[PDB]
């Protein structure tokens, strides 16, 4: 049920099982969420595959349960996923800054700027590639990032979205540098746009007669630096119940076209030590 | 990279300890060639291969 | 507090840069048993480093 | 760590709910004297779309009550605005009998009777481990409206992936939706649908079984050994 | 069928613009192979006007009228009228149904109440559902214009089809 | 929880062990065909009604899409065929080439 | 009541099945019209002129009669280079030749070659696939830079030492085949030649290195072009003929209309960068159900 | 998960008498770090006159809400609550309570006797659902009726929606404008309702074209054809950079808004002592 | 293999000899002469 086991195959070099006990109370992702598993389950080596898809790879990711390494005792590990509720600790893998009351989710690994592409492990072929814990504002912004790719991708020649995303895949997150590895499209993006097109054009059909003009009369009274940032980009009924309803199923609108970026909290920190290595996360995964 | 956990379990020479920095001024700008900070309580001294 | 006190010898590529760093002294060709006591300066090769 | 608290049920909707596969839900109700019926999952289906006929007259005959006549007036107060009313409350652990009965109703922890016309899925059912959901629709190919409700059985505990592939197989009801907005200016159909899970059980518990209360029988899938979990109410387009 | 209406609608949205009218159309196995419309990507439309170039170039003339002078630096004059050429041709819509189908009874399976003065039973093997955008900029339309199909593989070659405006509508048009 | 260890001292194979005797044919030893259209449940014909044909000529009822990524990583096989009512051989398989 | 348009143009149905040919008479088409479009209620007229049509059959001949002058002067080209060296012709390609042997029937072989490649000229030839890269967005750059690169100063020892390192001995040419005995005029083919660095002369090779031996049938001659507008007409014994192909007679307009290389737009399963290894095609076919 | 609060401030014994009554109370502090003076405690850290209400909203849900426990000489002893434990808060909140309703906390709009010198003791209303997606509606219309209000009908509009109902439960919610001037998270989040609405009707007649080249579902052409009847409705009304600056100002004021559109469950009740001022509840988190 | 190697000896010395090696009027034969093989190294930057 919770408390799980991972079989292995090889002889074990001391190496490697210093690499692997340093690597305790960290995260890793298992498809099946079964008893005992072998190697091969543990990771993202097997999931992964070049020129196939960002968006599909963070797409089986989303389905994962994760797992917290602790206590190995040779040719097999013990892995316990976390109850929801209970105050857990993480050891992380990617260089992403953090800091005290910012909640966590999962990412896949993406190419970093020094890029130090430590393997973590060398086997036969099974490495271990790690999924990242990101705070919300990266991940959020790189979601979004991801789609702007994406609706900025459409009806377009390769030589515009060429120069566009040689500023769109750099994205900083405190001083800290980015890049993301595989933008191509998939159906299941396709799939987003169509949802995302389909929650705008509802937002902008159902639109009142004083938000339409609400930008209009207040860039005219009044004066303001965001004001004018965003004047750049551009009554005879009262009834306010029907505004009350109205705005009702903008809101559902809203929540549904602002939950194409969003991927749920999967972490939160309650404590972290000042080398920015381990954490005590309360939440499962 | 060694084994820190025989440092930590194996007996030492108590000695009278000082230099002119403070500790941790002297871990994070790395005075000394390879360092190692643990910071709350590993266990990983408790497993022994 | 100014951000220049000779724009011929503080932008990249100006005069002093081209005589005096030594990488671009390499590009010129000169005799390197010579010793130039401006170059210790102009550096900027491993003054980065 | 069974949590459960008791509710007052009436003479009247003790029907099809004695049974501890049952589920309480909390309707708020427009007019001030109850201003909430605690309405079975079983009364939902009488104003169902899943229904077939004979799955309507048998519900009909069993329900008849002047309680069960105000909720469906009250159901057809304000239509396709169920789930601003709707609450669910788990289910049922132990009913003890009454006039005004209390009974017992589990909420989180360990201690379930569905119509086969409201429970579907689009799997083999092969998952180990399995998530139920209340599904509902608004559809608009009625003349007037169509609330359609459902219970749903998915191996993809992840909530955007699982209303991803649903709107992938309900997208008629979007259809629909944008149909009613177009040929009404004037009303306001607020949401397509609604998604709120009901815990996890085993795909090994999973039967078809025999219901029969008051000598009216029913064929029940049920899911014997159940796990109950509210994530709330989340809506979809 | 769920193609053309959506262009046929687009068409009726951006007339303010541009003065398109559209044709919607279907391809049978003579036009093209079962091989090559499985996997065709997109297709383009030109109207090419009576007594001159395009409609995508400017109203009258252009400077690309040139000799090609016999080099490679201005063996185009430069990328500007390859741009021009990208800017030629529009986008048009696309569908492909790869079943063996009956047209008219296609079109009965959906909601379309055919009514045909003649039951001309069409059997092809696939459908390709597009539509062009022929136009008009004055209000009145010459029956001398010409159309150019265009049908692009994911490997990059094609074959350009094309037909004058004449026979297209020499009767629909005076079936108004 | 017992850790055992074992380490093999021969030095070649010292374990010589032999299949004695057989009691029980658990499988039918049958000539009942794999049925091809289970293993391959996307290939469906050209043209729609010789389709509709040759399923009706053979036993298999209808074409059954296959299970995408997210699922199949969830999911750990298909399973499609189940249980028939008649078991009174064993299980079955015979497929063939041409 | 408010009854979309959408079920107004379903519940309206197609008014007639029509169907359409094309210039050539090689492609027919089916064409709707429905009766609820936009297109009757615009109020629209019909003025079919007859000399508007012989303007549009003449631009029709000139949008056809492009890659068939560019061929009538290439024969004219052919025929001024035999003249103005005085039919000496020289040797550029690498073959072991006789003496020994009668040239009297090899130059009525090549004229006879010649006329029959003559008569089989198509859209799918020589000058066309080796002015389609000439064509393309980025070759006038990279065919300027490379002229800036190929005309690089004396290299000094200060670049040589301490600057920057610098960086093509095999060509990708086309080349029309005729056979001239049997009479299968072969239309276009890739062949990749280089100089065969024992003499200076060239050899040519398919794309497995192959060393394509038409050249010592006496039966065959071919046509060479190369992407810098190179003529090399070849009869067997290894002469050639060398020449430019011409273009002051061809409009830049009806280069670009009639063949000009196409860039690509983005679509699913298509990376956003470039130059990548792409997944599998769409390939939307009748052997699975849609999923 | 205990927390001790002190005060440098005296408390006389009519202090702590005031005080008592308030033995299990949601009260707010910023992280869980053990000994915490009482200047963290309390949301009157946020609370300011240029501040206002929905940046003290976006405040609350990054904090932590924990209970009191235990009162002492002179130290407070904090139960932070945790998933799936039920506790007995008292009723705090002006609303009712019923059985089995969702609740929700919100900032304290207008309202008893607890004070302390120069430091306002505030605890967070805690509401129904119900009212609380309510009164984000009817203040969002408050801040959208703002800036036109010279007439008298839109001034009775406000004073027909300053009083809120429900159950035996009316409040004049207070008006966020004071003399013709909004605060300034009330005016960003209403700014950037009509922005989106703006960018809304503004882009998607360019984006079903750039997405229906691909293929064309009858719920796209309907969208289409709501599209023709609004682009109707607006004619009887009257470069790369330029869409990629549209679509990231879109997703930005599209990202600064979940605050006020996901409302997060904090507790669910369960058996209610009667005279409603304190019941039993299920912590959700 | 030469695109490799030469990616190595970007010192200054090695490409020095590589111009000294075919600038005169001879070949190497008359340029070159073999020692034996090396089996030690110093390795400070004047090594031995």
């Amino acid at each position: 049920e919770a408390n799980i086991f991972c079989t292995f195959d090889h002889k074990l070099s001391i190496a490697d099982v210093g690499k692997l006990t340093k690597l305790v109370a960290a995260v890793v992702p298992i498809p099946q969420r079964l008893h005992l598993i072998k190697h091969y389950q543990l990771g993202l080596h097997q999931f992964v595959d070049h020129t196939r898809g960002y968006v599909r790879l963070r797409g089986l990711l989303r389905n994962m349960t994760l797992t917290l390494m602790r206590r190995v005792e040779g040719n097999q590990i013990l892995l316990h996923v976390p109850t929801h509720g209970l105050l857990y600790t993480v050891l992380n893998t990617g260089p992403v800054t953090w800091e005290k009351g910012d909640a966590l989710c999962v990412l896949p690994p993406l190419f970093h700027g020094p890029l130090a592409r430590e393997n973590l492990l060398t086997l036969g072929q099974w490495e271990l590639v790690l999924p990242w814990i990101v705070p919300m504002p990266l991940a959020l912004e790189i979601n979004q990032r991801l789609l702007i790719m994406g609706l900025f991708s459409l009806d377009r020649s390769y030589e515009e979205v060429k120069a566009a995303v040689q500023q769109l895949q750099t994205i900083t997150f405190r001083d800290a540098t980015f890049t993301i590895p595989d933008p191509v499209i998939d159906q299941h993006l396709l799939i987003d746009m169509k949802t995302a097109c389909l929650s705008m054009s509802m937002v902008a059909n159902l639109a009142s007669e004083l938000t339409m003009t609400y930008v209009r009369k207040l860039a005219l009274e009044d004066s303001s630096m965001l004001l004018v940032k965003c004047q750049e980009l551009l009554p005879q009924h009262v009834s306010p119940d029907d505004e009350i309803a109205r705005l009702s199923a903008l809101f559902v609108m809203l929540r549904q076209l602002d939950d194409l970026i969003r991927e749920q909290v999967v972490f939160t920190v309650c404590d972290v030590s000042p080398d920015n290595k381990s954490a005590t996360c309360i939440f499962k995964g | 990279m060694e084994n820190w956990s025989a440092l930590e379990l194996l007996p030492k020479v108590g000695i009278p300890t000082d230099f002119l920095t403070h500790v941790k001024t002297s871990a994070g700008e790395e005075m000394f060639e390879a360092l190692r900070i643990y910071y709350g309580d590993d266990p990983e001294r408790y497993n022994i291969h | 507090f100014a951000a220049t006190h000779n724009p011929w010898a503080s932008q990249a590529g100006c005069l002093s840069d081209v005589l005096y760093n030594t990488r671009h002294r390499e590009r010129l060709g000169y005799n390197s048993k010579f010793y130039s006591p401006c170059a210790q300066y102009f550096n900027t090769e491993e003054i980065i480093a | 760590q069974a949590l459960t608290a008791r509710f007052f049920v009436p003479e009247g909707l003790v029907e099809f709910e004695a049974q501890p596969g049952a589920l309480l839900i909390r309707m708020e109700t427009g007019c001030d004297s109850p201003r909430h019926l605690y309405i079975s999952l079983y009364l939902l289906g009488i104003r169902a779309s899943n229904v077939s006929a004979s799955t309507r007259c048998l519900l009909e005959s069993v329900y008849t009550a002047s309680a069960a006549r105000a909720a469906l007036q009250w159901l057809d107060l304000g239509p396709h605005l169920l789930h601003r009313r709707l609450e669910t409350l788990g289910c049922v652990k132990t009913v003890s009998l009454g006039i005004t009965s209390l009974l017992t109703c589990v909420m989180r922890g360990y201690l379930l009777m569905i119509p086969k016309d409201m429970y579907l899925t689009w799997e083999e059912t092969r998952g180990r481990l399995q998530y139920v959901y209340l599904i509902i629709v608004y559809d608009y190919d009625g003349p007037e409206t169509r609330p359609g409700i459902y219970v749903l059985t998915s191996s993809i505990a992840h909530w955007q992936t699982l209303v991803d592939v649903a709107r992938g197989k309900f997208a008629r009801e979007r259809c629909s939706f944008v149909n009613r907005r177009i040929t009404r200016p004037r009303q306001i159909p607020l949401c397509t649908g609604v998604i709120q899970k009901l815990g996890w059980c085993l795909a090994d518990d999973i039967h078809t079984s025999f219901l029969v209360h008051k000598e009216l029988k029913l064929s029940v899938v049920r899911l014997d050994n159940f796990s109950v979990e509210l994530g709330d109410f989340r809506e979809f387009v | 069928m769920e193609t053309h209406l959506y262009s046929d609608l687009a068409f009726e949205a951006r007339f303010a613009d541009d003065e398109q009218l559209p044709l919607h159309l279907v391809l049978d196995q003579e036009v093209l192979s079962n091989e090559e419309a499985e996997t065709l990507r997109y297709v383009y439309y030109r109207n090419v006007d009576s007594a001159g170039r395009s409609t995508g170039r400017a109203p009258g003339g252009d400077e690309d009228d040139a000799p090609a002078s016999d080099d490679a630096e201005d063996a185009v004059g430069g990328d500007r009228a390859f741009d021009r050429e990208r800017r030629t041709w529009q986008r048009a819509c696309f569908r492909v149904l790869p079943r063996p189908l009956e047209l008219l009874d296609y079109l009965r399976q959906s909601g379309l109440t055919v009514t045909l003065e003649k039951e001309q039973r069409v059997r092809m093997f696939y459908a390709v559902f597009t539509t062009l955008g022929l136009r008009c900029p004055d209000n009145r339309l010459s029956g001398a214009q010409t159309l150019h199909l265009r049908l692009v593989w994911p490997d990059g070659s094609y074959r350009d089809w094309e037909f004058l405006a004449r026979d297209l509508l020499r009767e629909e048009m005076e079936a108004n | 929880t017992q850790n055992i260890n074992t380490v093999d001292m021969g030095l070649g194979y010292t374990s010589n062990t032999c299949v004695a005797y057989v009691n029980r044919v658990r499988t039918d030893m049958g000539v009942r065909v794999q049925d091809l259209f289970r293993v391959f449940p996307m290939n469906v014909y050209r043209h729609d009604e010789v389709d509709r044909w040759i399923r009706h000529a053979a036993g298999v009822e209808r074409p059954q899409l296959l299970d995408t990524e997210t699922i199949s990583m969830l999911t750990f096989g298909s399973m499609s065929e189940r249980n028939a009512a008649a078991t009174v051989h064993g299980q079955k398989a015979a497929c063939e080439l041409i | 009541d408010e009854v979309a348009r959408t079920d107004e143009w379903k519940g309206a149905g197609v008014s007639r099945l029509r169907e359409v040919w094309d210039v050539q008479h090689r492609v027919r088409l089916r064409v709707l019209w429905y009766v609820n479009s936009f297109w009757r209620s615009r109020e629209l007229s019909y003025d079919d002129h007859e000399v508007e049509l012989y303007r549009a059959l003449d631009a029709y001949r000139a949008r056809i009669a492009v890659e068939y002058v560019l061929i009538r002067a290439v024969r004219d080209e052919i025929y001024a280079v035999l003249r103005r060296d005085g039919g000496a012709l020289p040797q550029r390609f690498a073959c072991h030749v006789s003496r020994n042997m009668s040239w009297r029937v090899v130059w009525e072989l090549c004229r006879h070659a010649l006329a029959l490649w003559m008569d089989w000229a198509d859209v799918r030839s020589c000058i066309i696939k080796a002015l389609t890269p000439r064509l393309s967005r980025g070759a006038a750059a990279a065919a300027q830079r490379a002229r800036r690169q190929r005309e690089r100063s004396a290299p000094k020892p200060q670049e040589l030492l301490f600057g920057p390192r610098n960086e093509p001995a095999e060509q990708t040419w086309y080349a029309d085949v005729v056979r001239c005995v049997r009479a299968q005029v072969d239309l276009g083919v890739e062949v990749r030649a280089a100089r065969c660095p024992r003499t200076g002369l060239w050899i040519v090779r398919d794309r497995r290195g192959r060393l394509r031996r038409w050249l010592s049938q006496p039966e065959v001659c071919v046509l060479y072009v190369t992407p810098d507008l190179d003529f090399y007409w070849v009869l067997p014994g290894g002469f050639a003929v060398s020449s430019r192909v011409t273009l002051h007679g061809l409009a830049q307009r009806a280069l670009r209309d009639r063949f000009q290389n196409f860039e690509a737009v983005l679509a699913r399963g298509m990376h956003v960068e470039a130059g990548r290894q792409e997944p599998e095609t769409p390939r939307v076919s009748g052997r699975r159900l849609p999923f």
